[PDB]
């Protein structure tokens, strides 16, 4: 499992002067992904008579 | 004689559905001939002799030829009483016997 940074998002505007205030902007997003592992197998056999 | 010099060997090493043993050696031929393809005669005379023997031996008359010379074991009347041999069919069919 691993994390992913979706987007940083906008934080802070070019606000005017003489304004005792500010704007919360918009927070980003951080997703949390994960992935499995798959297996690969098979079979093969003989007759043990020609093998000798 | 199968020529020991092999022309190819198409083997299939490694398998679990048939365990790759072998497909057996097979052979095709003909044992035919001409428009006179075969003759079942020659072995018809023993058949006819067996027929006549079974006509004139319905099964109550004691008939027995002897194989071994000394005796069998006990006081019994030998024995070969079979048919197709006391009539001459076996020694006429032996000509077509391997």
């Amino acid at each position: 499992t691993y994390m992913k940074i979706a987007d940083y998002g906008q934080l802070g505007e070019y606000t005017c002067d003489a304004k005792c205030d500010a704007e919360f902007g918009e927070p980003g997003n951080i997703r949390h992904l994960e992935g499995k592992t798959y297996d690969y197998r098979g079979v093969f056999c003989f007759n043990r008579k020609n093998l000798q | 004689f199968f020529p020991y010099g092999s022309p190819d060997r198409f083997q299939t090493w490694g398998d679990c559905h048939t365990c790759d043993v072998e497909s057996q050696l097979m052979a095709t031929y003909v044992t035919g001939r001409r428009c006179e393809n075969s003759v079942p005669a020659g072995i018809i005379i023993g058949i006819l002799k067996l027929i006549a023997w079974n006509i004139n031996n319905p099964g109550d008359e004691v008939m027995s030829v002897r194989n071994t010379l000394n005796a069998n074991a006990q006081g019994l009347i030998g024995g070969t009483n079979n048919g197709a041999v006391i009539s001459g069919a076996q020694d006429e069919w032996f000509r077509y016997r391997r």
